[PDB]
Parts: C-alpha cells; sequence; structure tokens
C-alpha cells in the first residue's frame, strides 16, 4: 500500500531513498517514464515556480528603476507582453538557453544514470557540507517547490480573473 | 434468501456484507461480483448525497444563493445555475466546481477498482477514510450494514423525490408538509 | 550479407501465443489493462466531445478542441493495448 493513499498500491518505481517520497503516484505515471527523468523534470519545473511566485510577489512590492514608464498598469502576464516588444523577455530567453544548451547535456548524462538528477553542483556559498543538513535542505527544496508550483499557478489565475496581481487582490 | 420463491445465485457469495440473498432475476452471474459490489456502494453514497440535498434545499438556503435561483426549486437549480454560467456570469460557476473536484477523485480512485478485481488486498469499498475513528475504530458495530441499508432507501428516495416536482411545482419539505 | 544495425535497446517481439509479450507496448509496458480500459473510454469520449464540437470548422477553430479531437484515433490503440494487457494478466 502506498503511505499517502492507504486504498492503492505502493508505486513500484519510487523509492524511499529519493528525496521528497510520499508514495504518491495513483495513476503510475513513474513506470511509464524513466524515474531519473521525472525527478530532473520535477526539480527543474520547482526550481523555474519557486523564482516565478517570489518574482510575482515582488513586482507588487516594488519595481526597479525606469520600468515604470514602460509597464503602464499590467501586472504578472501582461507586463510579458510588453516586455516582449521591447527587448527585456528575448534577452532572459536568450541568456536561459545558452544554460539550457549546458542543461541538454547534463539531462543526457543522469538518463545514462552516471550523474544524481538535479545537481550542477552550484554550492557557491557553503549550506550543504553536513550530509544531514543537505537531505533536510533538500526535502525544503522539493517541498518549497512544489507549493510554488501550486502558488505560481493560482496566481496566475487571479491575475486572469480580475487583474489584480497578488499582493493587491489581498488587499482588495 | 428474501424471496424462497426464487433462489439466491451461488455467484453470490453469503459472507460478503450486506447479503439478503435478493437477487430473482440472478443478475449477479451476468457481472463481476467485486465491481457490482462497488457500483452498489459508489451508486448509495452518491444516492445519500443527493437526497439529504433535497431536503436541506428547502430548509436552509446559503447567503446571496436567493438572486441566482428560484426559491423553491430541486433540478431546476441545476438548470438555472447552468443558464447563468452558460450566459457568463462568474458568480454562477458551481457547477463546473463539483464537476470538477468530483471527476478528479473518480479519476485518482480509478486503479481502486481494477486492483480489486485483480485480487488486491483492499477488499471492495474501503478507501480507509475515517479520520474521526469513532464509526469504524476497533471492533466497530453495525454501522457497516446500516450505511447500506440507509443507502439502498437513498437510492428508492431520491428517485421518490426526483419524480415528483416533475409533475408538480412542490418541493420535498412541501410536498411532505401538504397532500394533494 | 553483412550484419543489419538496429537501434540499441532492440528485442525480439515476434510471438505466436494468444496476446503478444507487453513489450511490444514500449514505454506503456507496465500500465495494467484496466488502466488503458479506462483511458479508452476516456479518450474515446473527450475525442469524440472535441471533435463533435467542431464538426462545422470555421476560421476560428478553438485549438483545445482541436487537441483534444487527436484522442479518438488514440482510444483505439488504448484498447488494443487494453486487450494486450488483459491477456497478459496485467
Ligand atoms: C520565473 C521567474 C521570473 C520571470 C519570468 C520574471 C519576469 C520578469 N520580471 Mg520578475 N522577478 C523574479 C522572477 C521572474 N521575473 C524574481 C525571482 C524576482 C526577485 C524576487 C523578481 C523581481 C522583479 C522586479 C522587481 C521586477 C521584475 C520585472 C520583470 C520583467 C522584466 C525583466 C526584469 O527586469 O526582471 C528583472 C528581475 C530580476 C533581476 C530578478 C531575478 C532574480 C533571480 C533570483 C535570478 C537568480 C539567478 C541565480 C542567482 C543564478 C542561479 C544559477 C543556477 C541556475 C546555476 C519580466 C516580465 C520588472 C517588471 O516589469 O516588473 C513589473 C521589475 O521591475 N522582476
Ligand atoms: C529590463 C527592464 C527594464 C526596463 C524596460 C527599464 C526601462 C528604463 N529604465 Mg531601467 N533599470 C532596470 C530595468 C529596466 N529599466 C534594472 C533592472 C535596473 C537596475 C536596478 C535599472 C536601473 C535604471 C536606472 C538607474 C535608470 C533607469 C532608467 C530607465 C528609463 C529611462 C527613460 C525614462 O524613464 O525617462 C527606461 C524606460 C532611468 C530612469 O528614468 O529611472 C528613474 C535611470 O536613470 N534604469
Ligand atoms: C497553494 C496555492 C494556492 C493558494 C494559497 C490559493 C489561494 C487562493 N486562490 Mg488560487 N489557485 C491555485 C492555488 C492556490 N490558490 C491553483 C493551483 C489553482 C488552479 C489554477 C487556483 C485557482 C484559483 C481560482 C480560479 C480562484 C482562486 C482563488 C483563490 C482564493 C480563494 C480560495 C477559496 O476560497 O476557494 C476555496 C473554496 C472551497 C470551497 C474549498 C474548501 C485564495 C486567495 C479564488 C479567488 O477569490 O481569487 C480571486 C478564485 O476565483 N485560485
Ligand atoms: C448530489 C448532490 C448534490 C448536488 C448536485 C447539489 C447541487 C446544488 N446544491 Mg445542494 N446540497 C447537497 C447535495 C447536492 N447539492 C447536500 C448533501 C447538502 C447538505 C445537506 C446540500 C445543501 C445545499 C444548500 C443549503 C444549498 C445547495 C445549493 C445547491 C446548488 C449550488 C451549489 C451549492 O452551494 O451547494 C452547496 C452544497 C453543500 C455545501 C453540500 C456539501 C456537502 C458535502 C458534499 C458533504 C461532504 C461530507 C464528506 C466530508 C465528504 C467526503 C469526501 C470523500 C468522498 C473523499 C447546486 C444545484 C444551493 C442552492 O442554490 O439551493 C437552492 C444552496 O443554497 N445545496
Ligand atoms: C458556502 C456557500 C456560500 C456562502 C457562505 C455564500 C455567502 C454569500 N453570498 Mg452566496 N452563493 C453561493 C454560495 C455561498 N454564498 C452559491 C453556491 C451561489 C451560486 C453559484 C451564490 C451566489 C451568490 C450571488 C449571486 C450573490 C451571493 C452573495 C453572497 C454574500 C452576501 C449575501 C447576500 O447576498 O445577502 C455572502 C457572503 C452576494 C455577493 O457577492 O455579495 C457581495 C451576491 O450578490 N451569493
Ligand atoms: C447514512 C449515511 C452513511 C453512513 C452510515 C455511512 C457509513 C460508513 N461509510 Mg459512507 N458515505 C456516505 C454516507 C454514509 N456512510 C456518503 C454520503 C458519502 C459521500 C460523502 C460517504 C463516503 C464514504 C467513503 C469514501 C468511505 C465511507 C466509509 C464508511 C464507513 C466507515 C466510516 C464511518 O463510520 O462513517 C460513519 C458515517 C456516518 C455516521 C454518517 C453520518 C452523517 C450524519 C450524522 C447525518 C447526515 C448529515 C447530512 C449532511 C444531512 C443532514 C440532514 C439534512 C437532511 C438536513 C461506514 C460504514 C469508509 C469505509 O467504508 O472505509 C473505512 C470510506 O472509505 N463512506
Ligand atoms: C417512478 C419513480 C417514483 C418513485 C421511486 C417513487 C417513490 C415514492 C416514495 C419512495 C421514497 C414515496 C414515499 C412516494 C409517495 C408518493 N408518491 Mg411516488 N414515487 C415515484 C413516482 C410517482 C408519480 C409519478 C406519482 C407519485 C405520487 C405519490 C404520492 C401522492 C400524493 C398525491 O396523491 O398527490 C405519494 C405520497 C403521485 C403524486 O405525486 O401526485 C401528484 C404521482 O403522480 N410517485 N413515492
Ligand atoms: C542562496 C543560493 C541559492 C538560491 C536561491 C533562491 C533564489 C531561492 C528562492 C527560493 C524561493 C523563491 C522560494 C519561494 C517560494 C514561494 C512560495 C512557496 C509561494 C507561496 C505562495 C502562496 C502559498 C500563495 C498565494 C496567493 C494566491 C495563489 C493568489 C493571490 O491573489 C493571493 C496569494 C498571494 C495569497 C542556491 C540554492 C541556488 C545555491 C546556493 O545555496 C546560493
Ligand atoms: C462517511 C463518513 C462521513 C460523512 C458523510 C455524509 C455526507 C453522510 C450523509 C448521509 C446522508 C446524506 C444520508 C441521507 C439519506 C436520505 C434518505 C434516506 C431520503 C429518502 C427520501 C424519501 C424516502 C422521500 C420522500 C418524499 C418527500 C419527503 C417529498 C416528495 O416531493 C417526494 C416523496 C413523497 C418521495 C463523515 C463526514 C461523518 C466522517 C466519517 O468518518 C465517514
Ligand atoms: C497565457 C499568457 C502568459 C502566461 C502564463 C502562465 C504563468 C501560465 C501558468 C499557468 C499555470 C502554472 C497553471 C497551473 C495550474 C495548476 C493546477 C490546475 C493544479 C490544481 C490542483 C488540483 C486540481 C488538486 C490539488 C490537490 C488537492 C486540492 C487535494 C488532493 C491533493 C492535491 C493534488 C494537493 C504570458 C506570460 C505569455 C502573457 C500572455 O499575455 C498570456
Ligand atoms: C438535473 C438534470 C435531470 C435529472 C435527474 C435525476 C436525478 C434523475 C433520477 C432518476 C431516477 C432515480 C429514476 C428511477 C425511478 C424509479 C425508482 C427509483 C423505483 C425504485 C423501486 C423499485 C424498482 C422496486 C422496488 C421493490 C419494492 C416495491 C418492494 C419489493 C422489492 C422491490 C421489487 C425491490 C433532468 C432529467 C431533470 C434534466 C435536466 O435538464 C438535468
Amino acid at each position: 500500500m502506498s503511505e499517502s493513499v492507504p486504498f492503492l498500491k505502493k508505486p513500484e518505481a519510487l523509492d524511499s531513498s529519493m528525496a521528497g517520497y510520499a508514495g504518491f503516484d495513483p495513476l503510475g505515471l513513474s513506470s511509464i517514464a524513466d524515474i531519473k527523468f521525472l525527478q530532473e523534470s520535477e526539480i527543474k519545473h520547482c526550481r523555474i515556480a519557486m523564482l516565478a511566485a517570489a518574482g510575482s510577489i515582488a513586482q507588487d512590492i516594488f519595481t526597479f528603476p525606469g520600468v515604470s514608464k514602460v509597464v503602464g498598469t499590467a501586472k504578472m502576464t501582461g507586463v510579458h507582453d510588453v516586455l516582449v516588444k521591447q527587448g527585456a523577455m528575448g534577452q532572459i530567453l536568450l541568456w536561459t538557453s545558452f544554460l539550457e544548451v549546458f542543461g541538454t547535456i547534463a539531462l543526457l548524462e543522469t538518463l545514462d544514470g552516471k550523474r544524481a538528477p538535479g545537481d550542477f553542483k552550484f554550492d557557491p556559498l557553503g549550506f550543504s557540507k553536513n550530509a544531514e543538513t543537505a537531505k533536510r535542505y533538500q526535502l525544503s527544496e522539493i517541498k518549497n517547490g512544489r507549493l510554488a508550483m501550486l502558488a505560481t499557478g493560482g496566481m496566475v489565475h487571479g491575475y486572469f480573473i480580475t487583474g489584480k496581481g497578488p499582493l493587491e487582490l489581498l488587499t482588495n | 434468501r428474501a424471496v424462497p420463491f426464487a433462489p439466491a445465485p451461488d455467484c453470490l457469495p453469503e459472507n460478503i456484507p450486506g447479503y439478503m440473498g435478493f437477487d430473482p432475476l440472478g443478475l449477479s452471474t451476468l457481472c463481476n461480483v467485486e465491481w457490482l459490489r462497488e457500483a452498489e456502494i459508489k451508486h448509495c453514497r452518491v444516492a445519500m448525497l443527493a437526497a439529504a440535498g433535497s431536503i436541506a434545499q428547502d430548509l436552509y438556503q446559503f447567503p446571496g444563493v436567493e438572486k441566482i435561483v428560484g426559491s423553491a426549486k430541486m433540478t431546476g437549480v441545476h438548470d438555472k445555475i447552468l443558464a447563468a454560467a452558460s450566459t457568463g456570469d462568474y458568480k454562477a460557476q458551481a457547477m463546473s466546481q463539483i464537476l470538477f473536484w468530483t471527476s478528479f477523485l473518480e479519476i485518482v480512485t480509478l486503479p481502486a477498482v481494477f486492483e480489486t478485481m485483480n485480487g488486491g488486498p483492499r477488499k471492495p469499498g474501503v478507501f480507509f477514510f475515517d479520520p474521526l475513528g469513532l464509526g469504524k475504530g476497533d471492533k466497530m458495530g453495525e454501522m457497516e450494514l446500516k450505511e447500506i441499508k440507509n443507502g439502498r432507501l437513498a437510492m428508492i428516495g431520491v428517485g421518490g423525490m426526483v419524480h415528483h416536482y416533475l409533475l408538480t411545482g412542490k418541493g420535498p419539505i412541501q410536498f411532505l408538509s401538504g397532500i394533494p | 550479407f553483412s550484419p543489419v544495425p538496429s537501434p540499441e535497446g532492440t528485442k525480439e517481439t515476434y510471438w505466436e501465443t494468444k496476446a503478444p509479450s507487453s513489450d511490444v507496448l514500449g514505454i506503456g509496458a507496465g500500465v495494467s489493462s484496466g488502466n488503458f480500459a479506462a483511458a479508452s473510454v476516456f479518450a474515446a469520449l473527450v475525442g469524440g466531445y472535441c471533435t463533435g464540437q467542431v464538426i462545422p470548422l470555421t476560421v476560428e477553430p478553438n485549438p483545445l478542441f482541436l487537441a483534444g479531437s487527436f484522442l479518438l484515433p488514440y482510444s483505439w490503440a488504448l484498447h488494443v493495448a487494453a486487450w494486450i494487457q488483459k491477456n497478459n494478466g496485467k
């Protein structure tokens, strides 16, 4: 049985060792696709979403000097349209795409099994040398990223309905 | 055996819960017993929600529904809510939310029925949803067959409540109160 | 006349049994027969609904209904996989 869902059987592909394991896969999507690929994708989705949710709140709180002229009133998805016309979105796309090309090489190494998924050995300031703290930090990353994925969807849909943006909608 | 005139089908196990041996037409032979049991339990739960909803709707209404719904209605309520959703009102999107969440639950409980049919450890009908623990805790009482008896009553009861208000304008509490 | 190459991961799929080995399902080799059968019906109903909603085609078709209409042929392959898995005991 599964720790998350008692009635259903435990997912065969998933194992306890992997971080953020709740034994949750009712539709058994893990069997269909390689688990290492799914782990790498989940981590990537989590980190992009985490940046997105923090950015969504930040744009409400403060805006960088001179941005206000270019973005008249649009927030969230609306700002992208104007900055797409201007050069901001394209320049971000270009540099992220350059990063992703190396990420493609990294993904190949993870799929072959040689490299652990989601690890780019990026620790500029040491936070995970304990080897006990590391696992706790990894679980924190998974849970915070999952919350941010749900949050990013939640906020953008509120913008679709009213155009308020995350903080303004809470005020009114 | 409820009816001695028509025997109980052998395929129906005596041990399984809720068995009165009332299968005069022997429909159990035609279909898988485990699937039939699951269909029964699921039907009882959906019917039980529908019949109480009929009674409660007359006695209490949530604030502000009175504008979006006729004062007394049953299936008319569903049609009224849908009419405003198709119209484009933001507020009357109740039907989509109920449909979406029930559908999502059905989608993620989908493997359970097939897994039991393959002899899986879970028995039919037990999703292990007892947070309070009081009703099904330890030995338990006759509540296991109580759900089945109340559910069967709910099924026919819903049929009665829905069929009335089709030929009449009266609602459940109103029709019980005055009978013409 | 010389060894004919095949991609890595090529396995033998010739069958003379009642149903082919589950390997012929590729990435879907581990999915249950119930899960293909429910996906088969789901894809058939959703695909038929989406197809029906755009039968008079306009210059503005809903792209979700176009994409959802591809579920109808995909459901055929799903019920074939459901028969294969049911006859392999999955
Ligand atoms: C998915 C993430 C995401 C996306 C698509 C956007 C997109 C956008 N933002 Mg938002 N933003 C984000 C995250 C994001 N932001 C984050 C994380 C913050 C800080 C909490 C902000 C704070 C912010 C402000 C204050 C403003 C924008 C603005 C804008 C727009 C113009 C581009 C710009 O100047 O951004 C500039 C954004 C930054 C400089 C913040 C980036 C900081 C993150 C943390 C990058 C970290 C990189 C990391 C250190 C390296 C990791 C390497 C590793 C992968 C190996 C554009 C629509 C502007 C706008 O139009 O507002 C209405 C604006 O004024 N952003
Ligand atoms: C099949 C069942 C069913 C259906 C389709 C409807 C449909 C509707 N009802 Mg009715 N209703 C139901 C059951 C049902 N109700 C039940 C069980 C009750 C409580 C006894 C009510 C009480 C009720 C009131 C008081 C009102 C409606 C109203 C409405 C309309 C707007 C939606 C709304 O506010 O509902 C609100 C419904 C609820 C809050 C009931 C939710 C009860 C939940 C399902 C119990 C869950 C218990 C358990 C913890 C869940 C287990 C989960 C497990 C499966 C995993 C809509 C036509 C409104 C209307 O316009 O009427 C004129 C209105 O004012 N309903
Ligand atoms: C008469 C109603 C009734 C009864 C006796 C039961 C009894 C049972 N159910 Mg079922 N069930 C029902 C309705 C009922 N259910 C409905 C409507 C739903 C859908 C929301 C479910 C969904 C459900 C699931 C998903 C599961 C069960 C399970 C169980 C069992 C263990 C938990 C327990 O002790 O529940 C005790 C429950 C009650 C005593 C119901 C109390 C309801 C109150 C007291 C009265 C009704 C209030 C209602 C809102 C309307 C009020 C009046 C209105 C007209 C104004 C038990 C056999 C679990 C099981 O078999 O595995 C452990 C399980 O997994 N049930
Ligand atoms: C086909 C589905 C169907 C079901 C499952 C069903 C179940 C129940 C239950 C079970 C919970 C009870 C307790 C009950 C009671 C009454 N039913 Mg019945 N009933 C159904 C159908 C009809 C029709 C078509 C009519 C009708 C009637 C009455 C009257 C008479 C009052 C009167 O004489 O006015 C009473 C007391 C007639 C009526 O509505 O008259 C306008 C009439 O037209 N019923 N009914
Ligand atoms: C230091 C450094 C590192 C780093 C790093 C970084 C940049 C780490 C950043 C991590 C971040 C950005 C985490 C942010 C998570 C956001 C969440 C969980 C959202 C919650 C919102 C909710 C629940 C909501 C909501 C809302 C709804 C939906 C609708 C609204 O109308 C209302 C409302 C607002 C209530 C790394 C690890 C790379 C390496 C090294 O160590 C150096
Ligand atoms: C499972 C469980 C949980 C739960 C739960 C829930 C939601 C439990 C709900 C149970 C319910 C809602 C039971 C309702 C049954 C309705 C019946 C029998 C009506 C029959 C109508 C008739 C006979 C009629 C009529 C007539 C009249 C009046 C009107 C006329 O116009 C028509 C007509 C003449 C035919 C909880 C949360 C406790 C946790 C727990 O751990 C597990
Ligand atoms: C379009 C467009 C753009 C854009 C954009 C963006 C940012 C689009 C992003 C859209 C996103 C992130 C949608 C996510 C939706 C999440 C869902 C539906 C999950 C719900 C949870 C469920 C169902 C169940 C949850 C669950 C519960 C309740 C109980 C069970 C357990 C659990 C699973 C936790 C731009 C930027 C180009 C601008 C342009 O001008 C327009
Ligand atoms: C909202 C929506 C709709 C809808 C709808 C709904 C909710 C429709 C529901 C329809 C139902 C439940 C019909 C069943 C009627 C007959 C019954 C229950 C007889 C039971 C007893 C029997 C067979 C005998 C029992 C027995 C007795 C006598 C005792 C002996 C033993 C035994 C032989 C077992 C519409 C249609 C209004 C349209 C609208 O646009 C959208």
